[PDB]
């Protein structure tokens, strides 16, 4: 059993917060994290860019937090990845898709 | 882009169940029982598998490929690198059908895999590119 | 400074969790719970109906629903939110979210 | 449909602080917040208020017990307040009950809470002073009328 699967918030708010979780039964080396359109992670970006992420320190959990947005970031392809020993795992989300369905 | 994420303390055997560990002349060895190892898990911009270095947990000494060849660079596993290989970045890889067996590929050097080598008396740690071959199969204890 | 949020997954899988999240100034009396289509809460709902509720003793109450079928991914549901003002109501209808 | 969620220890006290207890009468009365029972466990003022969820959200529908009792729970059974003899039920199959009130801050000010029947609609928990006693009596609604204004202290 392996996964990777995002909860994004129905509705857009001042500070939007998706929650990547993976499923991974390879216990001790498993993890989940963002990628910000085709490559950057979040530790990449410039500062102020408005994304933040949270690694939750087996189901691993990485929080997306976006702030100040912008339409770009509304129509930004955003990427969980899990890794572990297999090849990775992703899954992905365009927020304006969901927030104007 | 590697960011470092979490490491867990290890102890890493080859297909023969002998342990590695780091001797006298800071040569890398197996034998049937210094063996702790720290394995640091990497996120990456580039996702291929699950991106590793291996360092000694007694420390500064993390395993390199540097010249298609084994060494232990005097250095700590870096917060991060800004490329999307390294000497130091091994991707850490389970084996078809025994998911308890792991590989190390060389990021630097693709098609070139961590393995034990019979040396008369001694079983040396080396790198080197014969499907289901069990010499580049390690499990990991942590 | 009052709100009521869904998170809901961007696919369906075999066992489906949406959270409903409050957020209420009042903090000693404020919780949140689940109402399938107009009036039913979860307790109400004939046996084996494919939905469970976690409440979390911010108010917090996870939908659970498991062998979803095509009235399940089209239902409405709502998240309320109770506290001393007027309910505050979200709702879902999945099939909306899995099919953009 | 009402169904029982939580339940909080709670104190209640009119705008005078006079706390909510009930007396070796079975009644509930308001007394002196000075004269209070003052014990740790405060069985004679100590109230469960236990919230429940609402198949028709109108607002917070809660009971009232006694803490320290078998089975007391406040009622407003035929337009007067009695403590009715059982424990909050798990659920109530009924959009009103003689047991169930609606906890609403008060207009206006928000750290205050005054309690509706939804028995009675317009009706409402108040304190009430007859003769040397301070009762707790149901009265209909005069926006800012404070005798039905209350301060809900948790624990």
């Amino acid at each position: 059993t392996r996964s990777v699967n995002i909860h994004v918030p129905v509705k857009e708010t001042s500070k939007v917060v998706l929650e990547c979780r993976g499923d991974s039964y390879f216990r001790h080396f498993s993890y989940v994290y963002w990628i910000i359109g085709k490559n950057k992670t979040v530790d990449q970006l410039p500062p102020n860019s408005g994304y933040r992420e949270r690694i939750y320190l087996n189901r691993p959990r990485a929080d997306l937090i976006l702030t100040n947005i912008t339409d770009e970031m509304r129509n930004e392809k955003l990427t969980c990845v899990l890794i572990d020993p297999k090849d990775p795992l992703k899954e992905s989300v365009i927020l304006s898709k969901i927030w104007n369905s | 882009y590697f960011g470092k994420l979490e490491s867990k303390l290890s102890v890493i055997r080859n297909l023969n169940d002998q342990v590695l560990f780091i001797d006298q002349g800071n040569r890398p060895l197996f034998e049937d029982m210094r063996t702790i190892f720290i394995i640091s898990m990497y996120k990456d911009s580039q996702p291929r598998g699950m991106a590793v270095t291996i360092s000694v947990a007694s420390a500064a000494s993390t395993l390199s490929s540097e010249n298609k060849i084994i060494s232990f660079k005097e250095m700590n596993p870096p917060d991060n690198i800004k490329d999307t290989k390294s000497d130091i970045i091994f991707f850490q890889r389970s084996v078809p059908g025994h998911d308890n067996k792991m590989q190390f590929e060389s990021s630097s050097y693709e098609g070139y895999f961590l393995a034990s080598e019979k040396e008369r008396d001694l079983f040396k740690l080396i790198l080197k590119k014969e499907l289901g071959d069990r010499s580049i199969m390690f499990t990991v204890q942590n």
